[PDB]
Formats: C-alpha cells, sequence, structure tokens
RNA sequence: GAAGAUGAUCAGAUACCGUCGUAGUCUUAACCAUAAACUAUGCCGACUAGGGAUCGGUUGUUGUUCUUUUAUUGACGCAAUCGGCACCUUACGAGAAAUCAAAGUCUUUGGGUUCUGGGGGGAGUAUGGUCGCAAGGCUGAAACUUAAAGGAAUUGACGGAAG
C-alpha cells in the first residue's frame, strides 16, 4: 500500500523518484535550471 | 499475494480486537507469529492462543482481553543498531513509561527493553502497546 | 470557448505553421 | 442461583402456548437466533418459550432494583399494546407512556411531561423507536419485548416474545407485573393465584 | 371563508371541559351561559364562542371529540376499562383441555420437560 | 497513577465495560450501569443487594448488549442454558 | 435563586454530590449550569474569537455575532463553548454557559519519571474537526506549552505544563481547531495504560443512594 | 458532484449499450438510459365503443388492444411529463408510483 | 447524411426547422492509435456489519405441474455452499463535503508493487527527436504573466423549469 516501494533494497528507485518529482518545486527548478543566471535581468545580482 | 504472514495476523488481531471480539481467528501461522504473540502474552495483552495443526502451514486461535491497544508490524524489518532503539522508541510507542518495540536479534525474538538488558541489537519487527 | 474549439483552432494554427516553414525546411 | 420454584411451571406454559407467544417472524435477525427453537416449514420460527421465562424473571428482577417503582418507564406506541401498560403501571406503580411518544420526553428538560426514568420497557423497538433513541442520549437501560426481526440497537435485555399479536403483547406484560409484585413481596408467595385476570392488559376493539 | 380561529375554538373546549352538565344544544341558552361563566371582552367573540361551544355540544351527543375532555366521559371510559372477563380467553377450556399446536411446538413441550396434553 | 513517594495522582479512576473492558468515557451517554436483583430461596428480592453490570455505548449501539448481558448473567448464576459459547 | 429542573440539579443543591468526579465516574448528563459554579467555584474563562457569520435574505445580509469560549480551573477540568446570537455580549454569556456544561476531566501525567505532581500527559492523544487534526505529545519538565496561542491557552486553563504540539489541515479555521484540541485532551482518560488494567468494583450511582432526595 | 449513483443509466458490468431512438425527437440514446413506458389501449375511445357494437355484423366481438412500446430521450421525457424532476431523496425512490 | 444546394425564420443568420444531397455510412485487404476509451476510483493479498434478490456450478430435500401409472423426465418449491453482475440498511470507521462495504483497518501514521500531481495561465505551445501516406500520435520546455483559479455545501435571488 501506499503506491511507493518500501523494500529494504529499494533505495535507489526511491531516490531517483524524488530526483524525479523535485522539477515541479519551482525554486528548486530555477536553481538547478540556472534562470536567474542566464535570463535574470540583474543576472543574479541584488543591485545593478 | 502473501507478502507477511506476520502482518496479517497482527492486523486480524487488530480488527477483533476494535469490534469488541474477544477471542480471532489466524492463517496461515508461523514461528515468528508465535514468537511475537509470545511477547505479547507475556507481557498480558492476550490471553492464551491455541496453534491449530492442519499438516500445512497451520492455524491459531487468539484470546483477547480488552488491554490491546494496538500492534503492528514496521515493514521493512529495518536493521537497526543499539544507539538507532532511541529513535524507534520514540517515534512508536505512545509513552516512555510502557509499550514494546518488538525486535528480531541473533539472541531470539524480544521486546527492546530485554534487548536493552542484555545489549544485543538486530532488525525491528513490531511494536504493541 | 468551449475548450474542443480552442484545440481546433491551435489545430488550424499549427498546420499553418507547417507550411510556412515547409518552404524552408 | 435461583431456586427451582423459579422454573417455567406448566400452567405458564399453557397460557405461554395458548397465545400463540412462541409464533416468531419468517426471517430472524442475526442477534436472535439464539431465541429461535426451530422453524415450522411454513416459514415462521418457533422461540423457546423457556429462554423467554428466563428472560421474564430476568427483567422483572431488573424492575424490582430500582428504588422508587416510578422511576420505571414502561412505553408502547402500539394500539395492542397502551391497555397493557396502563395497567402495568396501575399494578406496579410505575410510569406509563402510552400511544404518541413526545420527542423531547428524556431530553428537553423545561417540556412540561418531562421524566427521568431510571429504566425503560418498551413494546417494540420498532414501533417505539423514539423512546430508544432518547434513552441512549441520556444514559437509560432498555428492555424490550423483542420479536425475532425486531432491532436489537441500544436493547439491554430482550424478552423474546411475539410483540405482534393481541393476546402475546398483554400475557407478557402480565407475566412482568406478576413477577414484580411476587418479589416485592405485595403478592404472598409464588404459588398463590393472582387477582387479576389475563383478560386485563388484553387490548379490545372499540365496539366490543 | 368562515373559518374559526384558535381563541374561539380553545375557549369552546375549556367551557366544555369545565362546565358540560350545565351545558346544552340550544345557541341562546349557551349564549347566556357563556355571558355569566367567560368575561369575554366583546359580545361578537361572546357569540362565535357561544356558536362553537353549541357545534362540539352537538358533535359530541353523536359520539366522543378529540381533544375535549370532561369528568363523565373519563369516568365512563375508566368503568369500561376495569372490565374483567368472568370466562378467560386464555383458559384452556375454550378448547377442552388440548392445545393444536402443531408437531414443531408439540416437540419445543416436550423437550422443556412438560407433558402436557396437546 | 502515582508518583514516587506512591502517592496516588489520580483524579476519578475510571469506570471499565463488563464486555469489552474498555474504559467508560465521562460524555458516554450512550453507556448505562445495570442492577440486577438478588433473589433469596423465600423469593423475595433483598434489598438493596444489587449485581451490576456495565456496558459501554459502543457495544450497546452494536447491538451486542443482550448476547453480552446473557453471558454476564449466566456466569453469575443469574440465568441457565439461555447463552451457548458454541455457534 | 436557583430551583433545580434535574434529580443532579437537585442532589448538587443539598451536599450529596460534592465531587464533579462523582458525576464522570456515572457517566450522568450535566444540563444545568450551576451544577458546575457549584461544584467548581474556581472557574476563568477566555474568550478566544469573535466572528461575524451572515446569512442572505431577500432584504440584504443578517448579521449575527458568534464566540468561541475557553473555561477551566487550571487544575484538571477544562470546558470548550461555542454560541451564536444577535449581540456580542449575550453570544458571550451564552458560551460561557455552554463551555460550563461541557467541563471534562483531564489526565496529567509524567514524562519519564514520576518526582512531584503530574506535570505533562500521560500518553499521545490526538483530536480531529473538519480538516484540523491536533496532536499531543508528552514533553519534559523543563519544557513550557509548544503550541499557537489558542492552543497554549487550552492548555494552560486545564491544568498542562509541558507539552508538544503538532497541528495539520486548516489551522486558521480557529474554531475547528479548538474542538479538535478539546477533544484530544479529553482523550487522555480514553486511552488505556496498564496501570488502570487493574478492575475496581462498580460503585452505586449517587442517584441510586440518594434516590429520596433526587426525587423532587 | 456526482447526481446518480447509477449515472442516470442502467448500465453495470458491461461496456456498450447499443442506442434507441427516441420517439419524439429521433435522438439515439442508450437502451439502458431510455426512458420506456409499456402501453396497451383500447382501440377505440370508450365514447365509440356503443356505437361500434350497434354497427356491428357480429355479436359479442371482442374489440382488439392497441400494443406499443415507447421509448423517449431524457429531454422529451421531461418536456412532455412522462417524468418529472424530483426532490433529492425521492429521486432515489425506484418502485413505481401509485 | 459532414460539404454543398435550397425553402423558411430573423435586424442579420452562410444556424436551429423543411427539402435535396457529395464524402461517409457497409465489405475485403492495409493504415491510423485516439474518446467524458468513466466506476472520472491501478493491480495482487488479508481483515472488518446486517439484509433480501439474482446468474453459473455443485450438494441435500416437496401440500407443486407434467412424462406416463410411476424411475435415471423435466419444470417449479425448500435449504446449503463456492464463483459473479448488482442492490438495500447502518455508519463502528472514513471524509471538506457530496458521499463511501470501501473512498474502512491512515499522526495509534509501514502487507507487496506500478504509474501520476505539486497555485492559475503561457501550453500540451515552441524547439529537437521519433512514428505516420496524410490527418495526426508520442516525447516535450522556457521567457513572460498573475492573486487567486478551483472543490463541496449554505442562505437568498433569478430561471423562455416543475407543482
Ligand atoms: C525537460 N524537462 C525534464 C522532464 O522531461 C523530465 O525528464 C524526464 C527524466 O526525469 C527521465 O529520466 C529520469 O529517470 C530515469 C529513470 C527511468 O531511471 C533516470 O535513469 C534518469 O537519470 C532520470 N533523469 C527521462 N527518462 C525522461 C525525461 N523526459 O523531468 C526532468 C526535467 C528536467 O524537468
Ligand atoms: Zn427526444
Amino acid at each position: 500500500g501506499k503506491g511507493k516501494p518500501r523494500g529494504l533494497n529499494s533505495a535507489r528507485k526511491l531516490r531517483v523518484h524524488r530526483r524525479n518529482n523535485r522539477w515541479a518545486d519551482q525554486a528548486y527548478k530555477a536553481r538547478l535550471l540556472g534562470t536567474a543566471f542566464k535570463s535574470s535581468p540583474f543576472g543574479g545580482s541584488s543591485h545593478a | 499475494t502473501r507478502t507477511s504472514v506476520l502482518a496479517d495476523a497482527l492486523n486480524a488481531i487488530n480488527n477483533a480486537e476494535k469490534t469488541g471480539k474477544r477471542q480471532v481467528l489466524i492463517r496461515p501461522s508461523s514461528k515468528v507469529i508465535i514468537k511475537f504473540l509470545t511477547v505479547m502474552q507475556k507481557h498480558g495483552y492476550i490471553g492464551e492462543f491455541e496453534y491449530i495443526d492442519d499438516h500445512r502451514s497451520g492455524k491459531i486461535v487468539v484470546q483477547l482481553n480488552g488491554r490491546l491497544n494496538k500492534c503492528g508490524v514496521i515493514q521493512p524489518r529495518f536493521n537497526v543498531k543499539i544507539n538507532d532503539i532511541e529513535r524507534w522508541t520514540d517515534n512508536l510507542l505512545p509513552a516512555r513509561q510502557f509499550g514494546y518495540v518488538i525486535l528480531t536479534t541473533s539472541a531470539g525474538i524480544m521486546d527492546h527493553e530485554e534487548a536493552r538488558r542484555k545489549h544485543v541489537s538486530g532488525k525491528i519487527l513490531g511494536f504493541v502497546y | 470557448m468551449r475548450d474542443k474549439w480552442r484545440k481546433k483552432r491551435v489545430r488550424r494554427l499549427k498546420r499553418k505553421r507547417r507550411k510556412v516553414r515547409a518552404r524552408s525546411k | 442461583s435461583l431456586p427451582a420454584s423459579f422454573d417455567l411451571t406448566p400452567e405458564d406454559a399453557k397460557l405461554l402456548l395458548a397465545a400463540n407467544v412462541h409464533l416468531g417472524a419468517k426471517n430472524v435477525q442475526v442477534h436472535n437466533k439464539p431465541y429461535v427453537y426451530k422453524t415450522r416449514p411454513d416459514g415462521m420460527n418457533i422461540i423457546n418459550i423457556g429462554k423467554t421465562w428466563e428472560k421474564i424473571v430476568l427483567a422483572a428482577r431488573i424492575i424490582a432494583a430500582v428504588p422508587n417503582a416510578s422511576d420505571v418507564a414502561v412505553c408502547s406506541s402500539r394500539t395492542f399494546g397502551q391497555r397493557a401498560v396502563l395497567k402495568f403501571a396501575a399494578h406496579t406503580g410505575a410510569t406509563a407512556i402510552a400511544g404518541r411518544f413526545t420527542p423531547g420526553n428524556f431530553t428537553n428538560y423545561i417540556t412540561r411531561s418531562f421524566k427521568e426514568p431510571r429504566l425503560v420497557v418498551v413494546t417494540d423497538p420498532r414501533t417505539d423507536a423514539q423512546a430508544i433513541k432518547e434513552s441512549s442520549y441520556v444514559n437509560i437501560p432498555v428492555i424490550a419485548l423483542t420479536d425475532m426481526d425486531s432491532p436489537s440497537e441500544y436493547v439491554d435485555v430482550a424478552i423474546p416474545c411475539n410483540n405482534k399479536g393481541k393476546h402475546s403483547i398483554g400475557l407478557i406484560w402480565w407475566l412482568l407485573a406478576r413477577e414484580v409484585l411476587r418479589l416485592r413481596g405485595i403478592i404472598p408467595d409464588r404459588t398463590t393465584e393472582w387477582s387479576v385476570m389475563p383478560d386485563l392488559y388484553f387490548y379490545r376493539d372499540p365496539e366490543e | 371563508g368562515r373559518v374559526r380561529t384558535k381563541t374561539v375554538k380553545r375557549a369552546s373546549k375549556v367551557l366544555i371541559e369545565r362546565f358540560y352538565p350545565k351545558l346544552t344544544l340550544d345557541f341562546e341558552t349557551n349564549k347566556r351561559l357563556t355571558s355569566e361563566i367567560a368575561v369575554i371582552q366583546s359580545k361578537r367573540l361572546r357569540n362565535k364562542i357561544a356558536g362553537y361551544t353549541t357545534h362540539l355540544m352537538k358533535r359530541i351527543q353523536k359520539g366522543p371529540v378529540r381533544g375535549i375532555s370532561f369528568k363523565l366521559q373519563e369516568e365512563e371510559r375508566e368503568r369500561k376499562d376495569q372490565y374483567v372477563p368472568e370466562v378467560s380467553a386464555l383458559d384452556l377450556s375454550h378448547t377442552n383441555g388440548q392445545l393444536e399446536i402443531d408437531a414443531d411446538t408439540a416437540d419445543l413441550v416436550k423437550s422443556l420437560g412438560f407433558k402436557i396434553p396437546v | 497513577m502515582e508518583n514516587d513517594k506512591g502517592q496516588l495522582v489520580e483524579l476519578y479512576v475510571p469506570r471499565k465495560c463488563s464486555a469489552t473492558n474498555r474504559i467508560i468515557k465521562a460524555k458516554d451517554h450512550a453507556s448505562v450501569q445495570i442492577s440486577i436483583a438478588k433473589v433469596d430461596e423465600d423469593g423475595r428480592a433483598i434489598a438493596g443487594e444489587n449485581i451490576t453490570y456495565a456496558l459501554s455505548g459502543y457495544v450497546r449501539g452494536r447491538g451486542e448488549a443482550d448476547d453480552s448481558l446473557n453471558r454476564l448473567a449466566q456466569q453469575d448464576g443469574l440465568l441457565k442454558n439461555v447463552w451457548s459459547y458454541s455457534r | 435563586g436557583w430551583t433545580p429542573v434535574t434529580k443532579l440539579g437537585r442532589l448538587v443543591k443539598a451536599g450529596k454530590i460534592t465531587s464533579v468526579e462523582q458525576i464522570y465516574l456515572h457517566s450522568l448528563p450535566v444540563k444545568e449550569y450551576q451544577i458546575i459554579d457549584l461544584l467548581l467555584p474556581d472557574l476563568k474563562d477566555d474568550v478566544m474569537k469573535i466572528r461575524s457569520v451572515q446569512k442572505q435574505t431577500r432584504a440584504g445580509q443578517r448579521t449575527r455575532m458568534k464566540a468561541v469560549v475557553v473555561i477551566g480551573d487550571s487544575n484538571g477540568h477544562v470546558g470548550l463553548g461555542i454560541k451564536t446570537a444577535k449581540e456580542v455580549a449575550s453570544a458571550i454569556k451564552a458560551a460561557i454557559v455552554i463551555a460550563k456544561l461541557s467541563i471534562i476531566p483531564i489526565r496529567r501525567g509524567y514524562w519519564g519519571s514520576n518526582l512531584g505532581q503530574p506535570h505533562s500527559l500521560p500518553c499521545k492523544v490526538t483530536g480531529k474537526c473538519g480538516s484540523v487534526a491536533v496532536r499531543l505529545i508528552p514533553a519534559p519538565r523543563g519544557k513550557g506549552i509548544v503550541a499557537s496561542p489558542v492552543v497554549k491557552r487550552l492548555m494552560q486553563l486545564a491544568g498542562v505544563e509541558d507539552v508538544y504540539t503538532s497541528s495539520s489541515g486548516s489551522t486558521r479555521t480557529t474554531e475547528n481547531t479548538l474542538k479538535a484540541a478539546f477533544a484530544a485532551i479529553g482523550n487522555t482518560y480514553s486511552f488505556l495504560t496498564p496501570n488502570l488494567w487493574a478492575e475496581t468494583p462498580l460503585a452505586a450511582s449517587p442517584l441510586e443512594v440518594y434516590a429520596e432526595e433526587a426525587a423532587a | 458532484p456526482k447526481k446518480r449513483a447509477s449515472n442516470g443509466r442502467n448500465k453495470k458490468g458491461r461496456g456498450h449499450v447499443k442506442p434507441v431512438r427516441c420517439l419524439n425527437c429521433a435522438r439515439c440514446v442508450p437502451k439502458d438510459k431510455a426512458i420506456k413506458r409499456v402501453t396497451i389501449r383500447n382501440m377505440v375511445e370508450a365514447a365509440a365503443v356503443r356505437d361500434l357494437s350497434e354497427a356491428s355484423v357480429y355479436a359479442e366481438y371482442a374489440l382488439p388492444k392497441l400494443y406499443n412500446k415507447l421509448h423517449y430521450c431524457v429531454s422529451c421525457a421531461i418536456h412532455a411529463r412522462i417524468v418529472r424532476v424530483r426532490s433529492r431523496t425521492d429521486r432515489k425512490i425506484r418502485t413505481p408510483p401509485q
């Protein structure tokens, strides 16, 4: 039950599944896509 | 398919207990199930229980006395080191003064207080309170 | 627009982009 | 325990049997299977008369243990049972509730006919469901005349009978009242004939 | 329409409960009776109450009426209440000492240690 | 419940259901406490001497109250051969 | 200047029933608040929220006022009351009455060693109302009441000194949060523990041994 | 929300049901969903029964009946008052009326 | 009967309504791979409550109709049982509710396992890849924008809804 693997040797599935689904988190996806560095007007700084 | 006979046994015990039943049938039986029931019975959480031979996996009838709040398995059987018993006790038990985490150690199946007396640890198996 | 008829509009819009750019491959 | 005098006596079996008390409903609830002796191949269900007597004596003992007889509310909404409960309240000193039961009798404590029985007796759990429900609201045991199909919810002591027959209801209430009077000491002992006929407690059509 | 409101109907019912014996089936006699008994603030209301009381008394004579109760009807229905038939309906003489119970009930009777004749 | 000096620091040790051993809660208004009259050989209920049972609102609401009372009363001899253990 | 209308009220005006534990022990309904005033003289109430509720009509909104009141003796008894009325003041008074009518015993407990008086809860209890679930965990002796201020106020009025708290659901719905916390704290006498395994005799009801004094 | 536990038709334990054409408008409606009425009527109005009895060359001729099964879609069924909108609790009543 | 033609209606209707009618509707060989493809409810396994019906198999049993007068005729009737499509009541329990015999045994949180979502839009769009004869299918972003959008229920109001 619960639709996630529970096995003692299922760590790779859980880790990769979490890694895939954090991309739906806007903050994490912005950080790992480097949007502030490549597309922000300030280039990622506080002031300009 | 059946993946844990102990899980089915303890689930059937809980469902009988919450309905006010005083007895429950268990199928299949196993040595692990009998040892877990013996640990439960030692601390007074169940009455006697009787094993029914059927030239198969067996059956068990358990007597219930109304003192059981919940029993259940932990699945997987996580490996537990000695210094990690405390977090499992904090997570699983209602209070510090009663309740048991049931372990399977190379010294045998026991509650966590007996494990602390003999200074042994193994895999976590279940709980009862 | 009754979501159904929006998709048909994009269908037609996307069908015309397939021809503008085929002028150039 | 209980002396051999309290056994089911043959004249009682005569009275019980002549009234078709042992006639139960076609179908039977799971909780009332213990009370079914056997099923006549018409479809009816025979009721163990001995168990009926045992539950009558038990209910009479519970009714007797109430220190103030006025705190024992007897109820009937069925037409066939209001005369019975009226006579029961007359002989035993109980408080009767015949006919319509006013919703709020036990829970609304400003209604004029507000009563707080220590115990409630009911002719039929179906037709007197409101009394049982309010008693469940205010910690009151229920003793019910139960047929084989009567609900068992919130009934403490069930008296298996035919609570749908004209003679049976009056018979059961008569037996309860007799046992209550015997236990209190009004009737001197357990062999002497009672001043009251079972015809009293029997309902009647209005044009005789 | 001429539906009589609660005030006249309740007053009529009270009058019949209290003063049924001295109350008749005539509107003039009941009018004077209501005048002496009741403190009515208007003659129109007095006449309406007297007339409805006459209607109820005229209905009662043919048979009882709901809601209303006077201390002659209750006495008589109590006297009918305490009626004990001299012969009993549960007395076994009505079948001459036998029961008609079917064989299954007969085995019930036997199995309780009784041998009463069927 | 009690402290190191053994002092019972506990208000209201509550009742338990005769049928299921559950605690009777303070606001369990569907729970009842039956008292049953002791009878002597002379056949007269002894005054103020009662055998008493308590049932939770749960057992009563489930429709098992009658059967539970049958069991308890017969186990105290208040009743014979109405309740069968083997169904 | 009070005359009872129920048997329990009559027994409490007389000095027969003297403690509310007698009432709780027999699960007696309490329908008169004078009983609670008489057997709990020291009670403090806190008004926790005032809300405006509106019903649409043909002529415009009908506005009523809704008040939530918490009541307690800070020594193991606590109650909750909510009621609506046209004015704030009448709603508050009525909510106090209904809060008094709902007073329950709270089981205090120990975290760890039983030194001194009970200071926390004896087990973990949860309560739920609507979407809000409130969990109460026993806490060691130096910890405050680790809770939001509404739940904290309820804990203080119940007499709890050391407790952890977890909430889920829409906690900003104050009424549901308070009802859930009230339910949880009231489960401290429904959780069977081994020290309560011992059978106690069923004491006769105070309405049995005072049948005459409860008549009228 | 879900208005009806049966989804407004009568299909449990099968995938597809063929349609029938509404009598009034010829709409395609699944057979299990269609409102269906069995009617048996006297072929002659009750007014003309005596005229046709008088004019008959036979004596004691049994007049034939009309048999028809009618199928409606929901729209035409409601419009012509074959069925009516009921209350939320009354909708659950499935026994025929009287 | 899509398209188209045409008569009405209408302020206008290249719409609804009427009359025609092409493709299509059917079939054989190949394609296409999508639906509110729905029970909007993954699959395997265990347990938890009452009730009457029903389809298939099997097992014991008639005041019944019928072969034939009767068997191993058949139908029906009465009981049990395994499997199935469902239904009714309850609500211990679950839930935001509607409701749910599972959507229960879930803060007292762990039987096994697969897939999917993470405020609303932009957008199932652009681009690259891939499948397809095509129509399209599958995979699938970002810039930018925005304080709600949404669910279930309540009271009112309104309805070319009903009584
Ligand atoms: C362009 N956006 C992508 C989005 O398409 C998606 O990427 C998946 C990616 O997660 C999957 O792959 C993922 O999961 C597999 C798993 C099967 O083992 C892993 O092996 C792999 O390392 C992991 N990245 C890949 N198979 C398909 C992509 N479209 O999710 C990640 C993302 C970056 O947001
Ligand atoms: Zn139609």
